[PDB]
């Protein structure tokens, strides 16, 4: 099994920056790629972006595209999401999440099996 | 009855599409697994695979194979299932995959007057199982077969596991030098992919390694060459090429150790727990050699001093050494 | 060099009708391609290597390849997981080959290999340097 | 693991009508079987491999099996030309064996491959067995010249070592120990003591040196015997 | 061929344990599964659970499972069943078979080489 | 090419043994099968038995079986045929015969291509 | 990317000689293939003649066969083209350009990723 802790939301100001992060506990190795996703009040959950094992590949949303970098230390079993130059539009819970090596698709949320009670973002 | 039956069957055949699924508009099609491991055959560490061979039977009912006049199963010649539909099962994680073929294609066909057919297969698979090697040899694996359908949703088929829990058999059987199965699990999940969602079985392993080999191979030959340099300290200061020789040798004997262990492995990045162990072993005899080159530095200037060295690192070093193996093998077991 | 299309328990090959007429034709393949390697900056290096894919016999007149989706046409490059490089990044290409039985189509796929270096500071710098 | 049935010039099978009905369905056949091993008593063990026949799909409801001939239902035994075994019996066996989709018939083909030592004994046990003696030279020199005898003690020991682990990387990583092992094992004793005793001998070389020459005597005498001894029970053991 | 001995059969009252041994004999290598049997009086042979060469997987039957346990010792050529939480329903002959490698299914006797002649247990 | 020669043989009493000999010269080894077949003056040549190049296996005629051992010596290039329990049905022209490696079964006469002349056993 | 330049081009009599340079940097390895064109005032850009990267290998068109000669210097990331025994009709903007590993047919412009801005030979 895998755990997962978000930090870092909080209140920010339009064009601001803020820098979430998701330590991870337990089996990390059998859930290889870790994924962000954001659930805003009314809209359904929306993939961010998300980053492999190695932490070499990426692969980011187009609205978040360009404004947003994700990385990875695994010497902290931790992946960071740093959002720069941010709109009211990305206002949500961002949530983190952790998929299996062979579990299709990195957009569908179906495939993650281990989330983390997310941390609200506000702009 | 053989005349009988002749016609039955082809009256079956008559017609029969083998494009269209049962249900072809309708609901999807429930599709029983049932697995019967024959053996686990080869794991391999360098390749970061396993290879595997079972029994694959699979059950659905296609209601176009109905018969109600005959009172029993008619298993028929496997040659039938080319004219038959039978569901696009694959296995994700495969490398190569092949059906046995001698003396004829391993596969069974028994169909029943329900429509309800039961289509066995014998295959061997090889499949990838990525490995953390990091607790290695102390390390066990989770090897998993990942069962899908190639082409069909979940609007056109389902998967289930015929006998839920008890569905796989065969495990006992699995007879590895290297390793044992301390458990085995059974899931099942649907997958989403951008051309829409599929069913999945993911049959897992648990492979505890047995040491036996690695003591044998590795263990005990760098622990007897720590001892070895450490015999260095009961021989007169002043045959200086008979205590370089210890202290060369070991030194070499220790690199190459490290480097003969490290083959055995794929080219992964990070230290194993062996490779600890043998670093660890290598600073005991690298350090056994500075000793010496010390004693024979105040051998003359100093000579009280340098019998001291060797009288201290006589007994500091096996203790040391002595001490270090119990926090190691007690960290990792 | 070789390729396959995976063959258990059915030909690994999906079609996919639409009523537009439009067809899926998918398929599970391995390939192994070649990679010409510059190794003269071995074992800090890092590798180009490419699939190259083009139709045998139809030239532009009679064939079109495109991305289907341009940049967002190939996943799963985060999904690689070899114990020895990694993927800095990939590229799509399309382009038009010109040979001598006429112009072609072709898409190239791009892979970017940077090599980790710990297996080789564990085998052969350390000896060195030791042994130094 | 992986059969197939030979291919030139024509696909090698037979068949063969009579007007009984009676058919005669010959193939040529090459299969790789799966036939685990106990090489505990390696390479002085013997072996059961077996080719077990089934039918696929048919239960008992539908096929029988039956060994045609009896006992003599099986030919060429004799052909069989291994450089390293000897077929010393085979047995043919007739079963009904139990599934979960039901009861089919099964014959059971064995042989049991008793293994020649030859190969073994000119590349391990002569080496073991010379680099033991080679350890025991030392005991007739000038246990002044330190460097000679440690020559004799680090480059024994390290030929023993090297013996232990290239004679295990020809098997399988099994967690158990061969018959051979023990012997390597004992001989790597015989020679780390050799070079422990001479460590002994030059602690006391110049303290006692009537002491460290009786030790050499004494050695070159206790150590032949008891490697000689040692021997005719092992060999005695596992023959 | 294969000899088997069975021992620690005897009279136990409800909710108590008991523990079976099998000690083995001969070519134990050529039948490496060992399985648990028992019948009852009137009742038919039951299979109770059995044991891998290795001693890893084990099996048991639903009746007997969660309250029964087979343990494996190659050291002593002996498997062991830990019979927890007794009940008279588990009263018969326990019996030790053991099968050939390639010998089919766990649950059917027939597919057993060599057995070994009961202990009772009564509850 | 090969050259077999025979002994042994000789008069002897029913319920009598003798040991009768076959030792070859020249190549051996491209003929590693040796076989014995007897002739009786009114029958036609029968086999008896015959015995590998390793020397390990063996195979007898069934009237001959158990009361006949056949066994080799590649030290001596010699194979033994000892005939224990000797009855009057056993009188003939006792052969020696070796057979090519690819010179299919062992029953058939034809298949040998080299024969020594036979000695004469009496019973 | 690469970059290539030539020079050498100039004002020559006929029957005369001239060596022409064409200096490379950057990913030279990529485009291993390197290739002479030259474009006359009306005509097309036509195929003068080619160079492996391993330098052993060339290829000519048949009007400059025996007359020109390219070689390869990887020490100075350069290919030289010499033209010996000029004719008028070679009057033309000789140019340079680097082929891709799988770029198909050496004659055809096209294939090739990278040129460089020509030098002048007037004869
Ligand atoms: C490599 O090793 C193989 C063996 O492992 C060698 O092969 C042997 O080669 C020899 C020749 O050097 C062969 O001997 C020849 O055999 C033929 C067989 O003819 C067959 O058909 C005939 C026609 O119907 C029939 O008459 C024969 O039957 C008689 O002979 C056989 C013995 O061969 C005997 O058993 C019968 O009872 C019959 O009496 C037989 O079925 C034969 O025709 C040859 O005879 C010629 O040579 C002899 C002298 O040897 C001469 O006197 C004759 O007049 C005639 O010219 C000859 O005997 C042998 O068959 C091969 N065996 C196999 C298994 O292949 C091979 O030669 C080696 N290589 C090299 C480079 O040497
Ligand atoms: C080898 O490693 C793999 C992982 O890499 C392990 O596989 C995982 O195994 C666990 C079980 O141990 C699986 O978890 C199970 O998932 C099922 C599917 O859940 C998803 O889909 C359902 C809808 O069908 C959703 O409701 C759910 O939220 C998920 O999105 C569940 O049905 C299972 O639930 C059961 O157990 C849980 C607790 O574990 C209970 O809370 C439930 O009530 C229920 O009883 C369960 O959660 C997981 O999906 C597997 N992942 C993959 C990718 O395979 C292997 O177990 C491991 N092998 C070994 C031997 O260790
Ligand atoms: C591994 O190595 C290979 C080469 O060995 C690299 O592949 C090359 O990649 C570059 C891009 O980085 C390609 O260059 C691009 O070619 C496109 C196609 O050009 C042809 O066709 C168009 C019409 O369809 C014509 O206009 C053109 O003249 C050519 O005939 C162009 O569309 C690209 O231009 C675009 O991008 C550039 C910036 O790169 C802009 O300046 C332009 O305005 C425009 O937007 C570009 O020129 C090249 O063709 C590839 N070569 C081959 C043989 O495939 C891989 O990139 C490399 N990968 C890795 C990861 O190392
Ligand atoms: C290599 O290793 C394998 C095991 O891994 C050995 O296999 C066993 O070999 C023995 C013979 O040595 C087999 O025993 C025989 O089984 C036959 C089948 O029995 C079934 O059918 C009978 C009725 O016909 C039932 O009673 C029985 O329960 C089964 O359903 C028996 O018919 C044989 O009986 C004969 O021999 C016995 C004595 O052994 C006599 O008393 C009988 O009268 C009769 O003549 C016999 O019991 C056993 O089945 C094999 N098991 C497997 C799994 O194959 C190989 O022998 C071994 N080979 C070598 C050379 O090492
Ligand atoms: C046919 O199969 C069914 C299982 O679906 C089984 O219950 C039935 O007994 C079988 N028929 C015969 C003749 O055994």
């Amino acid at each position: 099994q895998v755990q997962l802790q978000e930090s870092g939301g909080g209140l920010v100001q339009a064009g601001g920056s803020l820098r979430l992060s998701c330590a991870a506990s337990g089996h990390t190795f059998n859930y290889p790629i870790m994924g962000w996703f954001r659930q805003a009040p009314g809209k359904e959950r929306e993939f961010v972006g998300a980053i492999s094992w190695s932490g070499g590949s990426t692969s980011y949303a187009d609205s978040v595209k360009d404004r947003f970098t994700i990385s990875r230390d695994n010497a902290k079993n931790t992946v960071y999401l740093e959002m720069n130059n941010l709109k009211p539009e990305d206002t949500a819970v961002y949530y983190c999440a952790a998929k299996g090596r062979y579990s299709g698709g990195l957009y569908y949320p179906t495939n993650y099996d281990y989330w983390g009670q997310g941390t609200q973002v506000t702009v | 009855n053989m005349s009988f039956v002749k016609e039955t069957v082809d009256k079956l055949l008559k017609g029969y599409d083998i494009r269209l699924r049962p249900d072809f508009g309708g609901p999807p099609v429930c599709v029983g697994m049932n697995i019967d491991i024959a053996s686990i055959d080869m794991v391999s560490e360098v390749n970061m695979d396993y290879t595997l061979t079972m029994y694959f039977q699979q059950y659905w009912r296609d209601k176009r194979l109905a018969y109600s006049g005959i009172p029993l199963n008619l298993t028929l010649d496997n040659r039938v299932a080319d004219q038959l539909w039978v569901p696009d099962t694959y296995f994700l994680n495969d490398k190569k995959s092949f059906v046995h073929g001698v003396t004829v294609k391993n596969r069974m066909i028994r169909l029943h007057p329900d429509g309800t057919v039961l289509y066995g297969l014998r295959i061997t698979t090889t499949a990838a199982c990525m490995m953390d090697l990091r607790r290695y040899p102390l390390d066990e694996q989770n090897c998993t077969l990942e069962i899908e359908s190639y082409g069909y949703t979940t609007d056109d088929i389902e998967f289930y596991w015929r006998g839920g829990d008890k569905a796989v058999t065969g495990v006992e059987r699995i007879e590895l030098p290297q390793f044992s199965i301390v458990e085995h699990r059974l899931v099942s999940r649907n997958v989403v992919f951008a051309t829409g969602a599929y069913p999945r079985l993911s049959l897992s392993f648990r492979l505890k390694r047995n040491i036996g080999y690695f003591v044998i191979q590795t263990y005990l030959p760098c622990i007897m060459t720590v001892i070895l340099s450490q015999v260095s300290f009961w021989l007169n200061r002043e045959s200086v090429p008979a205590r370089t020789v210890f202290g060369v040798t070991t030194v070499l004997t220790m690199t190459t150790l490290s480097i003969s262990a490290r083959n055995s492995l794929p080219k992964v990045a990070y230290a194993t727990a062996m490779d600890w162990f043998i670093a660890v072993c290598y600073a005991f005899v690298f350090s056994a050699l500075i000793e010496f080159a010390t004693v024979n530095y105040f051998t003359k200037s100093q000579p009280a001093r340098a019998a001291k060295i060797d009288k201290m690192s006589r007994i500091v070093f096996p203790i040391l050494f002595g001490t270090f193996n119990l926090v190691y093998w007690a960290t990792y077991l």
